[PDB]
Parts: C-alpha cells; sequence; structure tokens
RNA sequence: CGACUCUUAGCGGUGGAUCACUCGGCUCGUGCGUCGAUGAAGAACGCAGCUAGCUGCGAGAAUUAAUGUGAAUUGCAGGACACAUUGAUCAUCGACACUUCGAACGCACUUGCGGCCCCGGGUUCCUCCCGGGGCUACGCCUGUCUGAGCGUCGCU
RNA sequence: CCCCGGAGCCCCGCGGACGCUACGCCGCGACGAGUAGGAGGGCCGCUGCGGUGAGCCUUGAAGCCUAGGGCGCGGGCCCGGGUGGAGCCGCCGCAGGUGCAGAUCUUGGUGGUAGUAGCAAAUAUUCAAACGAGAACUUUGAAGGCCGAAGUGGAGAAGGGUU
RNA sequence: CGAAAGACUAAUCGAACCAUCUAGUAGCUGGUUCCCUCCGAAGUUUCCCUCAGGAUAGCUGGCGCUCUCGCACACGCAGUUU
RNA sequence: ACCCACCCGACCCGUCUUGAAACACGGACCAAGGAGUCUAACACGUGCGCGAGUCGGGGGCUCGCACGAAAGCCGCCGUGGCGCAAUGAAGGUGAAGGCCGGCGCGCUCGCCGGCCGAGGUGGGAUCCCGAGGCCUCUCCAGUCCGCCGAGGGCGCACCACCGGCCCGUCUCGCCCGCCGCGCCGGGGAGGUGGAGCACGAGCGCACGUGUUAGGACCCGAAAGAUGGUGAACUAUGCCUGGGC
RNA sequence: CGCGACCUCAGAUCAGACGUGGCGACCCGCUGAAUUUAAGCAUAUUAGUCAGCGGAGGAGAAGAAACUAACCAGGAUUCCCUCAGUAACGGCGAGUGAACAGGGAAGAGCCCAGCGCCGAAUCCCCGCCCCGCGGCGGGGCGCGGGACAUGUGGCGUACGGAAGACCCGCUCCCCGGCGCCGCUCGUGGGGGGCCCAAGUCCUUCUGAUCGAGGCCCAGCCCGUGGACGGUGUGAGGCCGGUAGCGGCCCCCGGCGCGCCGGGCCCGGGUCUUCCCGGAGUCGGGUUGCUUGGGAAUGCAGCCCAAAGCGGGUGGUAAACUCCAUCUAAGGCUAAAUACCGGCACGAGACCGAUAGUCAACAAGUACCGUAAGGGAAAGUUGAAAAGAACUUUGAAGAGAGAGUUCAAGAGGGCGUGAAACCGUUAAGAGGUAAACGGGUGGGGUCCGCGCAGUCCGCCCGGAGGAUUCAACCCGGCGGCGGGUCCGGCCGUGUCGGCGGCCCGGCGGAUCUUUCCCGCGCGGGGGACCGUCCCCCGACCGGCGACCGGCCGCCGCCGGGCGCAUUUCCA
C-alpha cells in the first residue's frame, strides 16, 4: 500500500498529473532500462533516455536485436524516434515511427559530464540501501 | 388531520431550519485535533502536570447536588493565607486561585488548606538556574522524576 | 447533490392558453435554452426529486454487548473446520484448526519469514487462492478507485507487534489484528461467520482474560461474561434416538392412504 | 407476375439511443488563512516569424534576470548553441519590470484643457516653440510657517 | 417350544428411505369474480458496496440484431448464429436518485400531411455577340420600356462598422 | 404623464420590466413506472363558515392471541323455524 | 415463432364519472429522461441484546487512519435520559393486609406480644392423584409395563365480579401525640374524583405500517413582499434647430 | 498705536504620517418584509428570517460578576451533552420557548480615572557620532524645538491600597546586538531539489500482450516496496512511483551555550496611622419595538431626575421590615468555537456527457435584451496518421480500381451504431380501413433426423476367445467397533482433606485504627465473608474427551493358490 497521506492513488489525479506533465518532469517519465551489460557495469537499473543514445526496441512490430541510434525525443507525444524504426507512407516518404521509451533498451549511453554525475548519484544511493539492508 | 389516537404533537420545523442544520462529520477529525493539541501542550509544559493547575475541592449548590463534591475553579484567598502561600506566587507553582470565592464554613476551609499543604509536600520545584539556590529541591528528587502527572492532579473522590 | 442544482435558472411558467404545458420555462433569450423546462424533476436541466442530503442518517450505532456477542460468535466459529471450509478457506492440510503458533512470529521483520511460516503451516494455499482471485471489478467502481478485487485471506491475531505487522503486509489476503482490539468487520467478513485465523500463543492465552470464561468475569472488559446458551445439547439426532425419548413416542403411522 | 398498398426478413440509409470509456463534476474532511494610494479587484487596449479563440504576458509585452534542472522546443520554418558550456527546455521565483481606465488623484472625460520647478533641441534665460523629466485628489493627525479677531490681558 | 449378522420378509419393537435443502418431502378434503384498498411470495428485473464462486473473458466482455432452439402462468430467463472489440456475471448479505404509454409531461429525432400550399403589389421585355464546362438571369452592343427633378438622380445627418 | 380613452410609460398597463423572498399556497385539473397469489369495500353516521373537504362511527385488510375437538368419548353462537 | 387463408369472437386506450366506443378531455411516431423521497417526532407490530434496570451520547484513553474519519476500551458506565409511584391548582401527602393471644369495656374504636404474609368467587390450557377395568396358551398367586380412565385436587395467563391500599374531595364522628399545648400535629367510619398500587417490564438497537411537521408524490395559479433597470416607443413641459 | 503674551480660529503643492475601494463562507452593528400557517382573517405565525445599509478579523463577538443561588452553597467568557420541547408566552388557537444547577472541551487573567505621594521625575520631533539597518531601533552627545500643570510618567485599583516601625530571609529578571553548539517527532520541525528492490526468463496465443503453461517452496526473483498511473489488451519485478528512524544537497524556522551593549538595588509576613470609586448616569414615568419573561426580559425616544452604612439584584404590583448577594454609569485579554469565499491537499457504498456544477470542449463563451439581466448546445478515427501515392470518369462535388490498417462492415462530427422513418432485395397476400383473440389448414424459414432409431442397462443360458484371481491361509499396514473401564490420561455432580487459603487472586457500605506508611481521612497490610485452585480416596453420568493393550470385524499392499474358480472382450 501507500501510507503517505499526501500522495494520491486516484486514477483521475494520476492521469491528469501524467498527461499535463511539464517537460523536465516528462524527462523522468520517459526513462528506459539499461542493458544487463550496463546494469552490471554502472550499478543502475535505468536512465532518462536522450537524443542520441544507442538502443534496441524490445516489444511490438519493430521488436528486434538491431541497435538503432535515437533520432529525437518528442516529450509532448511521450515518444522517441529511432534510426531505422520507420515506415513508408502512401507516397514513399519515410516517417519515423514512435516507440515509447520504456519498450526499448539502452545498449550504449551518450555520456556527457552531467549524465556521468547522474549515474554516480544513482549508483551511490543503490549501494547505501544495500549497506542499510545488510 | 389527526386520525384516531396519538400525541397531539408540536414539531418545531416551521422556520427555515435546513438553512441551519449542523452536521457532525467533523467530530472524529475534531476529536483527533484536540488530542494532538493536548499532547503538544503536555510536551511544552515539560515536567509540569498535563492536567493544569491544582484545583480546590468544593460542594455543589442546591438540595439536589448538595451531597456530591467537585473540583472548583480555584482556591480562595483565606485558604492560601492559612496555608501560607503568597497569592501572586501560588499561580507560579500551579495552584489555581480564584479570588471571588467567599468561605462560609470552616469544614470546607480546613479541607482546602489540607489540600494545598499536601500539594506542597509532593511538589518538585525545580531551581531557576541549574545552579541550585533555596526552595528548589534536591537533584535526587529531580533525576528520579522530571515526570509528568497523567490525569487530574490529586483527584477528588467523593 | 448540490443545493443550487437545478434552481440556478430563473424560470416562470407561461400559464395556460399558449398550448404548451404549464411547466416553468426558461425566461427570454435567443438560445436553445429558452422556453424550455426548468426545475421539474422530469425536465432536462431540471432538479432531481428529493435531492439527496448530507444529513441522511449515515451512521448506525449498535449496543455494546450485542457487538461483543457477534465477536464471540465469529471466534467460536473460527474453530469448526466446516464453517471455515464453507467460508471458502482451503484449510485441508492445516494441522490444528484453532491454529496457534510460537511467539518468535512477533520477531519477524521480513516478508520472507512470514511466507515461509505460512508454507510450513500449510496456510499458503489460501494465499495462493488469493492470488488466483485477483481480478478487475465489474463496473463503475472501476472508475472510482475500487478497480481491483480479490479474496480475504488468513487472519493473524497477534498480542504485540514486535515487527510482525511489517512482515505480513505485502502478502495479499492477510489481515492482522491485535487480540486486545478485535473487530467483527474483519473476523466475519460479509457478515459471514467462519474465517481461518492464525493465533500467537501470547494472544491465544489473552482471549480468556478478554472475554471471560463461563465461571469468571472478563477481567479486562469490566462487566462482561460470555452469552449463556439457550439449548445445550445441539445434536438433536443424539437426543431424538435416545432411550429416554423414544420410549415415550407413539409408533409412527406411515402407510400412505392415497385417494 | 403486372402498378400501388400491407406484412415479415436480408442488405443499405436516416438518426444518435445503448454499452464501454472520463485530464469534469458533486459531497465529506485536513492544513493554512494572504488584497489595496508602494495604486486592489475589475475593465480596456496591446504584444507571436507565420496566431483568429482560449490561455500567458505589458512597449523589456507567448516574457527579462536569478536559482534548480541538464537536451530540447517542435504544426512548419528558421535558427541558435560547441548540451567538457551559467547550459537548450521545463520548473521555481528572492532581482528587475509592469501601457490605459478603475478607490483613481491637476481639472475634465472630448481622450479636451491646463498650472508650477528642472533638463535636451530651441535659446545662447528671449521668451516663445518643440521634446523629456518631477510635482499639482479629498479627508484627517502630529508638528511647521503665514496670519485673523470692538476674544482675554500686559507693557507702552 | 433355541439365535434375524440371518424370520426371509405385508411387519419386523436388532438397524434403518430411492425420500430427510425438516424453510424439506408426502397424504387427504374443500374451494378460485374483483375497482378503491390491504397483505404475501417473486431462483422477476436495474445500479453500487462486503463476502463468495481456484467463476467467465482477445481461442472475443458489455451492448446491438436475429422467419434459429427452448424454459417459465408471468415478471422474465437460457442457449445457437451474426455484429462488436474490453470488460463482465452466479450465489449469500447490505444499499438505493431501482422497472413508464399517457402528465396540452421534458430534451433530441422522424413521419403522414406533400413534391402539396406556395415563390401574383408597384405596366417590359427582345435580338446578336463575349466570356465561359455550363447562360432565361453575367458583361458589351443594338432596340423597346419605366423612374420623370415632392426621382428609381446627385449629396449628408443619425445608425451601421469595413459593408 | 394624460384636450381624460383607465389613455400612454420600449410589440407588456384597471399598476412596466429584471432578480430575489420562491420549489410562494391550492379543500381544485392532470399524471403517478414489473409479475403471480389471497382477502376485498364505500357513497350511510353524528360534528364542522360543513355542502367539490375534513372529523367520527360504519363497512376492509394485516398481525395475532385464548380456547374448542375426529385422536368412539363437545360447548357455545345464528338476517331461520317450532 | 414468419407469412397467408378461412369459420367464430372482437368498438381505443388512459382517465374523472351513477354511466365512456362516445358527438367527454389527453394521445402523429420513436428514443432517452420522468413522480410517495429524506430528516425529525410519535404510535402500534415484529427481530435481537441485556433486564429492575437499560442506555450511549457527549467526552476521554489506544495511531502516521492504507483499509479508520472505522475498530476497541473507559471508578467517565453513568452527569444525564427513559424506567423503577402516584395524586393534588397548590402547600403537600404517597400505595398492607390478615390472622392469633393479651391489655384498654373487643366499644365492628384505642394500645401491647406471637404467626402468616400480597385477599377472595366463577371460569381457566395445563400438571398432580387416581377407583376401576383390558388382557397374558390353562387354575390361582403375583411384582413389572402400559393403554384408557370414572372420580377428585393444585390451578398459569387471561377475563368478569367482590373485597382492600394510596392521592384529591366531601359527610359524620370519636380518640391520640409533644422541647415548643396551638387557629399545632396525627389518626377513624362512610361515600365519591384520580391517566394509581394489588411480587416488576423496562431500556437500547434494527426493520415495517400509519399520522404529522418540513419543497414533503410530481407538475400548475390569479397574487403578495424586497431591491434594482428603463421616457431609443409613447405622454406632457422646457431649450435649440428645420418645414409648410 | 505700537509691541508682546495667550484663547479661539483660518490658509499652505509647508515636513512626515494615516484613511478612501475590494472580497464577503464564517463574524459584529443597524434595518426589516411578504408569500406562508392558523383549513377565512386582522393579534399571532412566517421572523429579528429574505432583500437593504454599515464595519472586521483569521477568526470575529464575548469575557474577569452591580453573577448565580437560597445550598453543608457555587465563582469570567465561549463550546458540547443535558436541563427541555420543560418554566413561561399565545385570538391560552395555530403555534412559540429560555435559564440555573450537573457532566465535559478549554482554562488566564489584567489595566486606568479617581484618592495620594514623588523639583514633570514623562512624551514627541530636530541635529551630530558609534553600532544595527528588506518588520527604523539601540547607545551617547547638543541651552536644538515643541507637547504638558485645563496634569505626562513611577507607585497603586476593591482579590484592598498607601505610608510607617521593628519579625524574617536573601539578592536574577529583562531586552539591542554579535557569535557558536546540538537540524529539534511520525516517528529529521517547515519549504525546495535530486536519488535509492525485483523477469521484459523460457515456451506459446496476438495487430500489439501487461495474457495462458512453465521456472530448485504456487511455480523464478523483490517484498518495510502486491497503492496508483503509464507503457500497442489484464503488469509487485518495462518506466514513474510505492515502502523505509532511507540517503545527499540547499534554504528557513524554532529552541540550547558563549561574549558584548545597555537596563535593573527590583521581597514577604506582623502591629500602627491614613486612603478609597466613574451623572444627564442610575432610578421613575412613558410611548414604540423586542423577549418565554408574565402589573414592563432587553433596547429606545421624550419628561422627570438621584444617593452614599449608598446603589443594583433577589422572575407578581405596593408599604414595612430583617437577611443574602454583587459593586454599575472607563478599558485590555489567548484558548476550546465558526467557516457553501480564498490558497493548497486528501478521500468517497455519489454522478458518468439529456447525469454530475450553467459549464468534462476556445463557457458565463456564442446568442438575446436599450438596460437590470437572461444564457445554451457541444466529449470518443486508430496501437500508430500508417489520414488513402498512383491510374481512370467528370467543370467540380462525387465515384471506380489501387493502397494503409487486425479492421475503413474504424475514412477526419470517423468506437459501438437501437427505434421511429426511408430505399431496395426476397417471399407471401390484397373490393367491406387496418390490427387483434380462439381454432385449424397451406406455404415458407431454419432446427433435429434416419441413408433401420429399432434405444440402452442388470442378471441369466449357450457357444467362442482372455488374462489373472477372488475363496483359503501367511506377513505387513491402516481403519472401525467393543466391552474387562483391564491399565493409565480425561472431565461432570457429590463427599473427604481446610488441603491451594499467606506458596489462589479479585469483590465487599463485613471487621480491626492491637498493625505498618502517609497526612479524623488516604494507601497498604491483617482478620472475615463471597467467589476462583491443589491432594488423594470413594460413588456416579464412563459423557465423541483421549491413549495403551486385547478381542472381533472391515479394507489396502505383498506373499503364496494355475484353473469345474477369475474377471475381461465380442
Ligand atoms: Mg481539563
Ligand atoms: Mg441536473
Ligand atoms: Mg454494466
Ligand atoms: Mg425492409
Ligand atoms: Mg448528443
Ligand atoms: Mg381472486
Ligand atoms: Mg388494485
Ligand atoms: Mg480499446
Ligand atoms: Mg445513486
Ligand atoms: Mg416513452
Ligand atoms: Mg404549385
Ligand atoms: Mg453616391
Ligand atoms: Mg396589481
Ligand atoms: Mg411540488
Ligand atoms: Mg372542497
Ligand atoms: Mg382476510
Ligand atoms: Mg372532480
Ligand atoms: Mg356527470
Ligand atoms: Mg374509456
Ligand atoms: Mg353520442
Ligand atoms: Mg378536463
Ligand atoms: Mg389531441
Ligand atoms: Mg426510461
Ligand atoms: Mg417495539
Ligand atoms: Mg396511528
Ligand atoms: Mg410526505
Ligand atoms: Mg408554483
Ligand atoms: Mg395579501
Ligand atoms: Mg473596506
Ligand atoms: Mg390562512
Ligand atoms: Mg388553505
Ligand atoms: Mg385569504
Ligand atoms: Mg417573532
Ligand atoms: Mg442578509
Ligand atoms: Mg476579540
Ligand atoms: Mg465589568
Ligand atoms: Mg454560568
Ligand atoms: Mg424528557
Ligand atoms: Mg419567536
Ligand atoms: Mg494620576
Ligand atoms: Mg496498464
Ligand atoms: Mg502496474
Ligand atoms: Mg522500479
Ligand atoms: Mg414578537
Ligand atoms: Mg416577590
Ligand atoms: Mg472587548
Ligand atoms: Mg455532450
Ligand atoms: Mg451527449
Ligand atoms: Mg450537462
Ligand atoms: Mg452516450
Ligand atoms: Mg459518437
Ligand atoms: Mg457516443
Ligand atoms: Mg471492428
Ligand atoms: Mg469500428
Ligand atoms: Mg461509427
Ligand atoms: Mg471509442
Ligand atoms: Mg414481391
Amino acid at each position: 500500500m501507500k501510507f503517505n497521506p499526501f500522495v494520491t492513488s486516484d486514477r483521475s489525479k494520476n492521469r491528469k498529473r501524467h498527461f499535463n506533465a511539464p517537460s523536465h518532469i516528462r524527462r523522468k517519465i520517459m526513462s528506459s532500462p539499461l542493458s544487463k551489460e550496463l546494469r552490471q557495469k554502472y550499478n543502475v537499473r535505468s536512465m532518462p533516455i536522450r537524443k542520441d543514445d544507442e538502443v534496441q526496441v524490445v516489444r511490438g512490430h519493430y521488436k528486434g536485436q538491431q541497435i538503432g541510434k535515437v533520432v529525437q525525443v518528442y516529450r509532448k507525444k511521450y515518444v522517441i524516434y529511432i534510426e531505422r524504426v520507420q515506415r513508408e507512407k502512401a507516397n514513399g516518404t519515410t516517417v519515423h515511427v514512435g516507440i515509447h521509451p520504456s519498450k526499448v533498451v539502452i545498449t550504449r549511453l551518450k555520456l556527457d559530464k552531467d549524465r556521468k554525475k547522474i549515474l554516480e548519484r544513482k549508483a551511490k544511493s543503490r549501494q547505501v540501501g544495500k549497506e542499510k539492508g545488510k | 388531520a389527526p386520525s384516531r389516537n396519538g400525541m397531539i404533537l408540536k414539531p418545531h420545523f416551521h422556520k427555515d431550519w435546513q438553512r441551519r442544520v449542523a452536521t457532525w462529520f467533523n467530530q472524529p477529525a475534531r476529536k483527533i485535533r484536540r488530542r494532538k493539541a493536548r499532547q503538544a501542550r503536555a510536551r511544552r509544559i515539560a515536567p509540569r502536570p498535563a492536567s493544569g493547575p491544582l484545583r480546590p475541592i468544593v460542594r455543589c449548590p442546591t438540595v439536589r447536588y448538595h451531597t456530591k463534591v467537585r473540583a472548583g475553579r480555584g482556591f480562595s484567598l483565606e485558604e492560601l493565607r492559612v496555608a501560607g502561600i503568597h497569592k501572586k506566587v501560588a499561580r507560579t507553582i500551579g495552584i489555581s486561585v480564584d479570588p471571588r470565592r467567599r468561605n462560609k464554613s470552616t469544614e470546607s476551609l480546613q479541607a482546602n488548606v489540607q489540600r494545598l499543604k499536601e500539594y506542597r509536600s509532593k511538589l518538585v520545584l525545580f531551581p531557576r538556574k541549574p545552579s541550585a539556590p533555596k526552595k528548589g529541591d534536591s537533584s535526587a528528587e529531580e533525576l528520579k522524576l522530571a515526570t509528568q502527572l497523567t490525569g487530574p492532579v490529586m483527584p477528588i473522590r467523593n | 447533490v448540490s443545493e443550487l442544482a437545478g434552481h440556478q435558472t430563473s424560470a416562470e411558467s407561461w400559464g395556460t392558453g399558449r398550448a404548451v404545458a404549464r411547466i416553468p420555462r426558461v425566461r427570454g433569450g435567443g438560445t436553445h435554452r429558452s422556453g424550455q423546462g426548468a426545475f421539474g424533476n422530469m425536465c432536462r436541466g431540471g432538479r432531481m426529486f428529493a435531492p439527496t442530503k448530507t444529513w441522511r442518517r449515515w451512521h448506525r450505532r449498535v449496543n455494546t454487548t450485542q457487538k461483543r456477542y457477534a465477536i464471540c460468535s465469529a471466534l467460536a466459529a473460527s474453530a469448526l473446520p466446516a464453517l471455515v471450509m464453507s467460508k471458502g478457506h482451503r484449510i485441508e492440510e492445516v494441522p490444528e484448526l484453532p491454529l496457534v503458533v510460537e511467539d518468535k512470529v512477533e520477531g519477524y521483520k521480513k516478508t520472507k519469514e512470514a511466507v515461509l511460516l505460512l508454507k510450513k503451516l500449510k496456510a499458503w494455499n489460501d494465499i495462493k487462492k488469493v492470488y488466483a482471485s485477483q481480478r478487475m471489478r465489474a463496473g463503475k467502481g472501476k472508475m472510482r478507485n475500487r478497480r481491483r478485487i480479490q479474496r480475504r485471506g488468513p487472519c493473524v491475531i497477534y498480542n504485540e507487534d514486535n515487527g510482525i505487522v511489517k512482515a505480513f503486509r505485502n502478502i495479499p489476503g492477510i489481515t492482522l489484528l491485535n487480540v486486545t482490539k478485535l473487530n467483527i468487520l474483519k473476523l466475519a467478513p460479509g457478515g459471514h461467520v467462519g474465517r481461518f485465523c492464525i493465533w500467537t500463543e501470547s494472544a491465544f492465552r489473552k482471549l480468556d482474560d478478554l472475554y471471560g470464561t463461563w465461571r469468571k468475569a472478563a477481567s479486562l472488559k469490566s462487566n462482561y461474561n460470555l452469552p449463556m446458551h439457550k439449548m445445550l445439547n445441539t445434536d438433536l439426532s443424539r437426543i431424538l434416538k435416545s432411550p429416554e425419548i423414544q420410549r415415550a413416542l407413539r409408533a409412527p403411522r406411515k402407510k400412505i392412504h392415497r385417494r
């Protein structure tokens, strides 16, 4: 259960919170898991997906073991566009098909300074909890 | 129209009463709020009784109640005078004082002096500074209790 | 429903003589809502017949002995495997029905322990059946935060939480009670009498101190004892084919004289 | 058989019931309990690269600064930026800013007429002229200055 | 002059239904109009809640439609097929904004009336051409007509507000 | 307001219009939602500023209780008659 | 169950009405909506708990409430309500009687010892006792078991009647009492008013029906009241223009 | 005829301050109806209610007795429960209607004028310096102004107070700063930020799964986390969260210690001598409203108009008289209490687009009205726009093919798509309008058959094949039932232990103060009674409350039994 008497557990409230979410908050919502490979290395479950990570689509039609680079992040549409994840429209023009970030797995991160410091913060909290549990 | 037998009864719902219906959906929320506020006040008045001050014994009025005895509002001045507590100070040691109480009979007076005497025996006056002057009790009766007294202080039992 | 609901219009009846129908109709304007139908419980817009009030007598208060009688009745039938099995609880492989346990079970701080316990005691197959029941609710309570529904599981009466109520918490189905604060809403859910519980020896001792045996007061509920029984020999089959009674009955006329 | 009419069924229309959804209501509760001449509420008129409405803002006008965040915004364009840099985008909001009416204040409501001090062009204080700036409501209190009275006195 | 773990049974007292949801099951008689009105029973029906069905459901829920198959005195119900595309029901309790033909009822929709009434105030149109997919109606030219300077002309006021 | 018609006062005048008191009151019209089963009326009484309504008797239903004995072994009651 | 045929039957519903197929009203058709509710108070019935009691509120103690604004507990458990006592306008008063023996003159009156203790008549479900049968494969003896049972009893509830007691009231009477002897206080007999007593039945909770007060089954006036908006139409006055 | 004091008055765009409007759920002061009820109506009622005006605050108002009572007396205000639908009012009709006591929530008490003493000992504003400065303050210094004796400040206010003499005991309280230490209850106060468990495991359905089966214990893994939401269906483990006395960073609060700057020489009792109270107010008369308040509950106007052992109250007018009880005509005060407005949250046996707010949407919008005001309708393609390229007919709208989609029998007002009503297709009928009830017939539509439906099941008899056993013992296991209650555990009624009784506790208006402790009372012992527990023996219900042996019976497994038995099959 949730016991904190200031959170909500109220369909209408959670959905309204979700759909009318502000960009910086959507960043967090649009997170996606690391590959087991990276999960081992960084000590981090998942990361906020970003403009030019390398990525697999895990479920759907485009479900496949190819590793496409991310193309853009349409936070309004809760979606990311990926390199070869696309479909030919009526008149031949390719159109980047949206995939939801959570149905995707990050194989290669785009590491900047800030992304580096984020991973350092998440790994540290994870190991504090393991120390507290032990 | 009345039909065969019944109390010829007068209800008072002729004014606009539904405009002034007072529901009680508060009450649980209220009861808690009081209770929190109560526990806070205890914690503020740290070793002092949660109760309040000590209050006198007093008989009720009228032939009806007469036989029973309650807590009164505060100890009279004669009762403080005889016990030998300066009225202005008595407030500072948790002794209720009203000054509007007469004192008719000497049976009610000596009882209420006895109360204050007993109070003064089983009271633990802390000194003003941690450095200990007169009046202020020993650090024994201080360490062994900086304890609050739950419930009414020296309760009256008829 | 709101006070103003339905009456926020100003609408007069066009009286008779206009054909139409003597309803109050919205006054004036160049809208669709003009000369319509206001106030009437029948009209669109309108005003529900006998709008619901807040001061409906919601709460309902019950005599204290009666409340206790119910709670004794539920306890008494938490024994009786039949009444527990009939109430659905898969109590087939459980070792003894007023199921009481060691008081390390106060100790446990992890679900891990609490589940392992339930599997040794063979009470897990109730929890298993709770998982099996988890499904979506039928209808409008879905859109009002009652979306999922399931079974009631093993009760677990404890005497003191030394950690226990944390341990049994995520295990779906389980409700934890104090002995000193029992509840008929939980001991007889659905107003239905049986329910598999799991006692802690400390708690299971305390029951007689709470409720009082037949020749001893409650000693914890001031002035109380058990309710006395109306009839003692419940098995009437043992009565009716006794020597004492069948001695004194005419022989049963049983021929069938048809027309 | 013929047309037409009636009935039933199939399929198609018309129409939007039903069912299923719900970023809305309705009710009960909790905490706090804050507007204004330092110009409120309310109104007006403005402001977007393409924008009418809703919203958001005020000539610094879909916002400036700051702090937090850490790559977008995205209908299309265009762009920026080096996202190893105060740094996109959101959020917060303590600095800055805040057109005109409005208690509404120079006097009027035409958006009309003014007065008084200072500044720039205009002069070379020559007042004009133009532009900018600052004052110019009523009531009232504490003081201040100037006064009034065959009001009550004193000295001359 | 004996025992039913065996008389063999139309009566069996040694143990007892195929039957016994004892709110069950069974037998005999009698009777059955009904407004207003009253009461009982509804395994009749609607929506939500606690219980409960190791219920049902993308291998197709709800709803909808059906010259298909049935049940019930009836309220109603169950199955088949179609359509649909995401939830829904049985039982035990509790709860109610719970069942429509009517209210010159309310809101929305649709007919017959009906291709009917009707498109009749103020004399008037015709020929050719152009454009154009297309001309009774546009435009140009030609003719014939009217308003007849108290104008069907030429300019404002108010009002409109971009006409 | 009226040289007077109760005329006119924004299609409204023998008392304008708007919002509220207001869901104003109504012994009077109208309507009042599923099935089976069982029982089943009254339009007469007295009183009423009562006569298109109430009250009160009556007539109806429901709940019962107390007894009775077809369990070879009955008292009481009647829209009769003697 | 779809269509068609034929014989017989068969006027359109709703409604008010003594009477509706009516030349009585409402109704073109379909969908959705749509009217005996809730609160309070009373009464009776029923179900449950406890019972001369019962009670839960209000308050408090136990939790951040996930379920909890629940659940539990309280010398508050009873301040208090209702109930356990009436009757009188009130001052007030306030439900026991009998018997026996003795002492006062047994005076159907006054005082002292013992015993029983809510009176009696009729009817009363039911219990209880039971003469006597009625047999047993024989003549008698004879405990055991029934079945019935004439006859006789205790008699619940309830009913009818008669007694009795309490309060009010009247009438008539004769005595008692003492810190205060008094315009003091107390009793008796016989009527008569009382929503009385005469070995208790209530309290709380729940459902039902009925009756009310509330918008009170739903729809409906003509009106009434408070506070505001309009003389752009029109009525009349005035100012300033125009026209014949 | 001047100059100077003061008094009363003006004027300043004089210096510096304040007030004005809004909101209005709650609150305070006025004002104040009528529908309505009374079955009519006028008093009454509706109601001191709606509308009207005024003014506030986070609450307001009230409040420290000119009180209750009549007691063995209580002791400010507010709130709840009760008092109580009571006392009372009332065309004594309809109807209306309090208070005290009692129990709670809370709890807090104070200050002037006066009377007096003190060189006005007081206040405001200037100006210079040091600190402090986003709630203009401290300290110092100025012959720098003014207020003030028509009275400022200290002491002091009815609970008495002052001044005096000696009885006693001793001396911390406050603020302006500047630091510093412990982050100080939802279990680290408040705010902000950023963080923290576990499957996308194997098969398989599907357009897509979050489904279905499985996975070292219902299956794997976490579980202080199986709330909720999102993600192409239904997800504890995909993502955000959720749990946690979990983490880190900011900021702010609140309280603890140190230093400085100031202020501050601040008691009590005992005896004496003095001191003491709010006027056009009380009170009366009155008229009008108001109240349950009745020969006047409260408020008013007008007239009269006080006193000081007075005055007020003491619920029936007055006189006499005793008692009781307060101390009016000046003021401040937190708390429990209220809250349909606001900001910010949480929840629901509520509504689910004719509902729920007028309003799920560009709604107080469009639109109407001169104006006050009135006031709608209107949600849904799909998982994704993949929103139909291209070919062709047409001036075009419209089509026909093609394509996308799981589907366009989802085509931009597009989920589902009822009925009325219409078009057509098929079938059937047709001069008494249609339609209907009952009864048959004919035709259709499908549905069940049968390409014999002769339907199964027992038992038996026969003829064919078939494996293994029943019967019988033997060994093992399990179950039932039984009495000898045999032996022991188990428990009901009784009796014995007075044995638990102090190693058995509660309760009691039983007793005792021979006891103890604390102040005749409280607490604890100590007797006593009632109730609940140990020891063994005896009798009895030997009770579903169990064990152990023995018996009898049953069943299963395994041995043996080979075929006049044993099942199977046709
Ligand atoms: Mg208290
Ligand atoms: Mg509505
Ligand atoms: Mg449904
Ligand atoms: Mg058709
Ligand atoms: Mg619609
Ligand atoms: Mg019948
Ligand atoms: Mg009927
Ligand atoms: Mg869907
Ligand atoms: Mg409802
Ligand atoms: Mg209809
Ligand atoms: Mg024509
Ligand atoms: Mg022109
Ligand atoms: Mg009129
Ligand atoms: Mg109505
Ligand atoms: Mg009438
Ligand atoms: Mg009957
Ligand atoms: Mg009539
Ligand atoms: Mg007639
Ligand atoms: Mg008819
Ligand atoms: Mg006729
Ligand atoms: Mg009529
Ligand atoms: Mg008609
Ligand atoms: Mg309907
Ligand atoms: Mg009853
Ligand atoms: Mg009645
Ligand atoms: Mg009603
Ligand atoms: Mg009306
Ligand atoms: Mg009138
Ligand atoms: Mg104001
Ligand atoms: Mg009337
Ligand atoms: Mg009337
Ligand atoms: Mg009238
Ligand atoms: Mg009144
Ligand atoms: Mg008002
Ligand atoms: Mg105040
Ligand atoms: Mg006072
Ligand atoms: Mg009081
Ligand atoms: Mg009462
Ligand atoms: Mg009144
Ligand atoms: Mg003075
Ligand atoms: Mg989901
Ligand atoms: Mg989930
Ligand atoms: Mg996670
Ligand atoms: Mg009055
Ligand atoms: Mg008197
Ligand atoms: Mg005050
Ligand atoms: Mg809609
Ligand atoms: Mg709709
Ligand atoms: Mg709506
Ligand atoms: Mg819909
Ligand atoms: Mg739609
Ligand atoms: Mg729809
Ligand atoms: Mg489809
Ligand atoms: Mg579709
Ligand atoms: Mg559609
Ligand atoms: Mg849809
Ligand atoms: Mg045909």
